[PDB]
């Protein structure tokens, strides 16, 4: 076969040409840290908190975006990795607010979880931070953007899988920002499936807003039937209370998406 | 003829208007060799 | 036997021999000083002949990396997949303290020409797009004007130089952005998108602007291709030392008595760069406090390094600093250091892209940081953390902009701590 | 200041009259060729250059009538107006004088050149003056670093500048004129103030040096 063979912290596993350095590592039961990465978008790349070291190398490559060589040692709990780690999820939390408690994504947040398994545990930033104004795209998504971490999810999605270019970014440096740039609605079929991909609570469900905490919720594996496609649902129950709907990934059905309808 | 080094020959950048680079772009055009073609009329066809 | 000693460059030797403009800059007046000689017969020697010339000279690039321009030029040197091939010339001059790539196409806007010429042959490309800084319309126009002179004169074109090579050569003006002089970022500016660096892979010799194979190379190692052709790649590597032969453009400013452009060779002394061309520092050598030798993005050096080291890459990097642009911006006693560097900091926030998250995120931090020490509004146990601060943006970002700006904050630290202490005391006691 | 998201106001709108003149149509008409087929997005920045030559700045209507003629997604010109600086998204002054304050260009006291400016016009950095004649703002690098301290005004250059030069310039501007470019010291160009040090022999013929294999 054409398989090239590298190992993950010295386990060999053989993968295919021009497979990633992070798919390497799934196929040994290894996940990366990622806030960028989203197997069905395309890849970005700036986020920077994917950084593997790879044996006998001076430099940390992106292991969502690095191709794979022959032979490649991956180190992926090494020193030089985990203060890779470390110091990007210090960046990520300089400028962001103290909003878990009343923020949407408080409980569900990729931010905190991986600032607990990957990060440091308290802060040496002393400066003001950023603040950014809110920016109205509907009924449905709410956007609260001092929580953005710049990350492109949703303007990937937007452009690729909804194909409607009007989500960007505007300006640069540490002012940039993610919008618009003008009062426009971000109205499609598959709006609401920007909430999700959105790591953070920048982008949360205006319906649901404030009603339920992730850990109080029952998830019940259902079929959806407000079309015949029948996408794969999890509803979500509280005290025997539907409180919002989920998508399910089914491959061959709806991926990880659903409609509007749906949601 | 005469080599002299201490007069500044540069003396035709003091008059240029807001559209002399545009122009002498449009003027490159004749010369130009035909372009490459992607196969389609953009990334969005 | 080899020479010990490197400066006094004859003038027979210096390549750009209308650097100040005081002759005549067009088609009749390069072509009395060489330029757009013989250049037929140079493209019909072959790709590898040219490219053997460069490669045997010892070339690096003068864009501030600094690789070997022989092995780069040679990852086009590849059979075409059905894909045109490109020759992109870097001339957004944006780096701080620069000026030696404006006074090339301004005053030697045909050298430059034939460059691309010669470049494009050797790499197989059909055609130059030349990115000339926004701020720079005064100079782009000159550099038009000599592209459609050469146009008129078969020199490009339709069976260039009457070769039966056709290379085609064109002009585009970035909006104004520092950060569009990175060779990727630079790359998208021309497709139109932001200017936002690329991750690598692909290098761009395999995926480039639009797509096609590309190659980005500095105006200054560009222009200079021609001449190593024509001279030699023998007589080129005769000057500088080992592994850094040639002649390098300097640009002095800052605490100078006269600022100037000079050509110069490559392993020049510091000291004798200065006081030769420059006429001293201000207030004589002893007023001389410290001194950024490759423009900004690399640390600055104290003055007791700066009486023995030599000016090229090796030498420097010796000294934990980098000849980069070759951009020499020296500082005296009345100089206020750390105001200095922190305007330096100040200066990448703003251009800082902002695509990924260290330089985006850090960059702005080090910037608030430096303000705080100016004032003395700190304390000491901050100057370890803002060393640390900057070793996290170094390595983990997609460009080198922001190791570009985690170096400047080094220096200071690693030559001028006392200064910084000093500072927070004054502080500390007046606000008492 | 200097936000990055836009809001309807009476003077700058969708509805703003803009468009190309015929003369500006044909220049774009050649733009659009140095690029090939199929990538005519390339053309993105040099035809928002161009309308900003035509109109000054750039109102919302004039960034929509580019993405019209070059088929291009409305929200993909608003990201490249607010990533270069010299798009002017609010209107600008007659002259747009850019003080640069590097460090090499702040060692050489380019506070009293930015001093000295406000005080002639009487007016802080960013503002405009109440006859909309000039607009003064800070900038980085120029590319001038020698030639330090020096400001440009919409396409020009003007070098070695000292409180009363440039002072000089700006009544020459009121007035009407044309202030020639380059360095006010006594130089023309990079070359050192004190005499001349290099390049001080004519220069060699063509054909000098060529190596005998060539
Ligand atoms: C932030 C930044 C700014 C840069 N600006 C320039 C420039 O203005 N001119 C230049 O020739 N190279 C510049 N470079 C270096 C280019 O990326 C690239 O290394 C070089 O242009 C390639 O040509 P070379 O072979 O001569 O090095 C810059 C790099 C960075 C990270
Ligand atoms: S996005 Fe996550 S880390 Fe930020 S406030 Fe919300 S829950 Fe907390
Ligand atoms: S709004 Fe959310 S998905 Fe979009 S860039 Fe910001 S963090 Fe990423
Ligand atoms: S280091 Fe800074 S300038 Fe370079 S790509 Fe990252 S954010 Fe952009
Ligand atoms: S997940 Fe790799 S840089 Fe974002
Ligand atoms: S520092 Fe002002 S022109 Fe370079
Ligand atoms: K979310």
């Amino acid at each position: 076969s054409n398989l090239i063979e590298v190992f993950v912290d010295g386990q060999s596993v053989m993968v295919e040409p021009g497979t990633t350095v992070l798919q390497a590592c799934e196929k040994v039961g290894m996940q990366i840290p990622r806030f960028c990465y989203h197997e069905r978008l395309s890849v970005a790349g700036n986020c920077r908190m994917c950084l593997v070291e790879i044996e006998k190398a001076p430099k940390v490559v992106a292991a969502c975006a690095m191709p794979v060589m022959k032979g490649w040692n991956i180190l992926t709990n090494s020193e030089k990795t985990k203060k890779a780690r470390e110091g990007v999820m210090e960046f990520l939390l300089a400028n962001h607010p103290l909003d878990c408690p009343i923020c949407d994504q408080g409980g569900e947040c990729d931010l905190q979880d991986q600032s607990m398994m990957f990060g440091s545990d308290r802060s040496r930033f002393l400066e003001g931070k950023r603040a950014v104004e809110d920016k109205n795209i509907g009924p449905l998504v709410k956007t609260i953007m001092t929580r953005c971490i710049q990350c492109t999810r949703c303007i990937r999605f937007a452009s690729e899988i909804a194909g409607v270019d009007d989500l960007g970014t505007t300006g640069r440096g540490n002012d940039m920002q993610v919008g618009t740039y003008i009062e426009k609605m971000f109205m499609s079929e598959l709006s609401g499936n920007i909430i999700d991909i959105c790591p953070v609570g920048a982008l949360t469900s205006k319906p649901y807003a404030f009603t339920a905490r992730p850990w109080e919720t029952r998830k019940t594996e259902s079929i959806d039937v407000m079309d015949a496609v029948g996408s794969n649902i999890v509803v979500s129950t509280r005290t025997g209370e539907v409180m919002r709907i989920l998508p399910r990934m089914h491959e061959d059905i709806n991926e990880e998406w659903i409609s509007d309808k749906t949601r | 003829e005469p080599f002299d080094n201490t007069t500044y020959k540069n003396l035709q950048h003091h008059d240029y208007s807001t559209y002399t680079f545009l122009d002498l772009n449009l003027d490159l055009s004749k010369f130009r060799m035909p372009q490459p073609s992607s196969g389609r009329e953009s990334p969005r066809h | 036997p080899k020479k010990t000693s490197f400066g006094s460059l004859k003038d027979e030797d210096r390549i750009f021999t209308n650097l100040y403009g005081r002759h005549d800059w067009r088609l009749k007046g390069a072509q009395s000083r060489g330029d757009w000689y013989k250049t037929k017969e140079i493209l019909l020697k072959g790709p590898d002949w040219i490219l053997g010339e460069v490669k045997t000279s010892g070339l690096r690039g003068r864009g501030g990396a600094g690789f070997p321009t022989g092995l780069k030029w040679s990852f086009m040197n590849k059979p075409s997949d059905g894909r045109p091939k490109y020759l992109v010339v870097n001339a957004d001059e944006g780096e701080p303290g620069t000026c030696k790539d404006r006074e090339i196409i301004r005053h030697d806007p045909h050298k430059l020409v034939e460059g691309c010429l010669v470049g494009g042959r050797a790499m197989g490309a059909r055609a130059a797009y030349i990115y000339i800084r926004g701020e720079f319309y005064n100079e782009a126009s000159n550099l038009q004007v000599a592209i459609r002179e050469a146009y008129e004169a078969g020199l490009i074109g339709k069976n260039a130089c009457g070769s039966g090579y056709d290379f085609d050569v064109f002009v585009v003006r970035g909006a104004g952005a520092y950060i569009c002089g990175e060779e990727t970022a630079l790359i998208e500016s021309i497709e139109g998108k932001q200017g936002k660096p690329r991750l690598k892979p692909p290098f761009p010799a395999d995926v480039g602007v639009f797509g096609c194979p590309t190659t980005v190379a500095n105006v200054e190692t560009v222009a200079v291709s021609p001449t190593i052709c024509r001279r030699g790649g023998a007589w080129f590597a005769s000057f500088g030392r080992e592994r850094n032969s040639g002649t390098k453009l300097f640009n002095i400013s800052g605490h100078v008595n006269n600022p100037c452009t000079v050509e110069e060779e490559m392993s020049v002394p510091l000291k004798e760069l200065i006081e030769k061309h420059a006429g001293g520092v201000t207030g004589g050598w002893d007023n001389l406090l410290a001194v950024i030798p490759g423009g900004s993005s690399t640390p600055l050096i104290p003055k007791s390094v700066c009486e023995t080291v030599l000016m090229d890459f090796d030498a420097l990097i010796q000294a934990q600093t980098g000849l980069g642009t070759a951009a020499v911006i020296v500082m005296d006693r009345s100089t206020d250091i750390v105001k200095a560097i922190a305007r330096l900091i100040e200066f990448y926030k703003h251009e800082s892209c902002g695509q990924c998250t260290p330089c985006r995120e850090g960059v702005d931090w080090m910037n608030k940081v430096m303000a705080r020490f100016v004032r003395g509004d700190a304390r000491p146990a901050e100057i370890d953390s803002l060393w640390e601060i900057s070793k996290q943006i170094e390595g983990h970002t997609i460009c080198a902009l922001g190791d570009g700006a985690a170096w400047p904050v080094q220096g200071l630290i690693r030559h001028f701590r006392p200064e910084l202490e000093e500072r927070m005391q004054q502080f500390a006691q007046q606000h008492q | 200041g200097a936000l990055f998201v836009h809001r309807d106001t009476p003077e700058n709108n969708p509805e703003t009259p803009f468009d190309f003149t015929p003369e500006n149509y044909k220049r774009i008409e050649a733009i659009v060729k140095n690029y090939p087929e199929g990538h005519k997005a390339a053309a993105v920045l040099p035809v928002l250059d161009l309308a900003q030559r035509q109109n000054g700045w750039l109102p919302i209507s004039a960034m929509n009538k580019v993405a019209e003629i070059l088929q291009v997604p409305p929200m993909r010109v608003y990201e490249v107006a607010t990533f270069y600086t010299m798009y002017n998204r609010k209107p600008v002054g007659k002259y747009h004088i850019q003080v640069c304050t590097t460090t090499p260009c702040m060692l050489r006291n380019s506070d009293s050149i930015l001093e000295a400016i406000q005080k002639k016009l009487g007016i802080k950095v960013g503002e405009t003056t109440p006859d909309k004649l000039f607009t003064l703002i800070e900038v980085e690098c120029l590319g001038a670093c020698v030639n330090a301290p020096m400001v440009q005004i919409n396409d020009n250059y003007y070098e070695d500048l000292t409180p009363k030069d440039i002072e000089e310039i700006i009544d020459e501007l009121k007035a009407g004129k044309i202030p020639k470019p380059g360095p006010r010291s006594g130089r023309f160009s990079c070359e050192p103030a004190g005499g001349l040090t290099s390049l001080t022999e004519p220069p060699k013929g063509p054909g000098f040096g060529v190596q005998a294999g060539l």
